[PDB]
């Protein structure tokens, strides 16, 4: 969980890269929900 | 603050991209009404091949239907289901 | 922390709406970063 | 189905990314061969739904990003090149 929350802020964090005010691809998108559902089936 | 040539490169590469399409450019054929929105989004293959022999088309396509008012002389707005093409996947193909 | 969780895979869920393959605006997921902080020591 | 005030909303002029070739922004650096061949940036994009209106940025910033350009001649060199975004639009008369 802690990690794993950890992990996910960093990632959304950093999420633009060098792409400041650039939309987020839905592939992108489709991760983090992805993530986040691993991130509730964890803690 | 630099974007860095692997991101540029990675970024601009033929792909999916949200595209403004004017209607009329999909329903060219269409001589009683006019739309509103006169565009809508649609994922279409863009970006750039970097070979001036290879362009950027679909390999996979399906649709989506969206609610478009139609306005015609003399007459109420209709808001009615139309369906535009999408595309899924691309790749540089030689012209 | 997995109800908090639960509420922000939700939200997540539902910023595609009909836009299937999609971008979407880096503003539209401002309420996950502020709402993960928010589970950091909390949860 | 989209919903007409998702789709209408969704077209509105506002900032989208848009695949630019380098030569419609550096139109006197077409000595170069440059890699890739566009960038994405963030230009105004979508529609007015008046043709008395355009899509106009009303704020602006730059982006710099490393380009690959080339001279038929020399070897690839990798460059810094600065681009114009649009973070604001507005649907403006054209006159």
């Amino acid at each position: 969980c802690a990690a794993e929350l950890a992990a996910l802020e960093a990632e959304l964090a950093a999420l633009e890269g060098p792409w400041k005010g650039y939309p987020i691809p839905y592939g992108k998108l489709q991760f983090l929900i992805k993530k986040l559902k691993q991130l509730k089936v964890a803690c | 603050e630099v974007v860095k040539f692997m991101d540029v490169y990675q970024r601009s590469y033929c792909h999916p991209i949200e595209t403004l399409v004017d209607i009329f450019q999909e329903y060219p054929d269409e001589i009683e009404y006019i739309f509103k929105p006169s565009c809508v989004p649609l994922m279409r293959c863009g970006g750039c091949c970097n070979d001036e022999g290879l362009e950027c088309v679909p390999t996979e396509e399906s649709n989506i239907t969206m609610q478009i008012m139609r306005i015609k002389p003399h007459q109420g707005q209709h808001i009615g289901e139309m369906s535009f093409l999408q595309h899924n996947k691309c790749e540089c193909r030689p012209k």
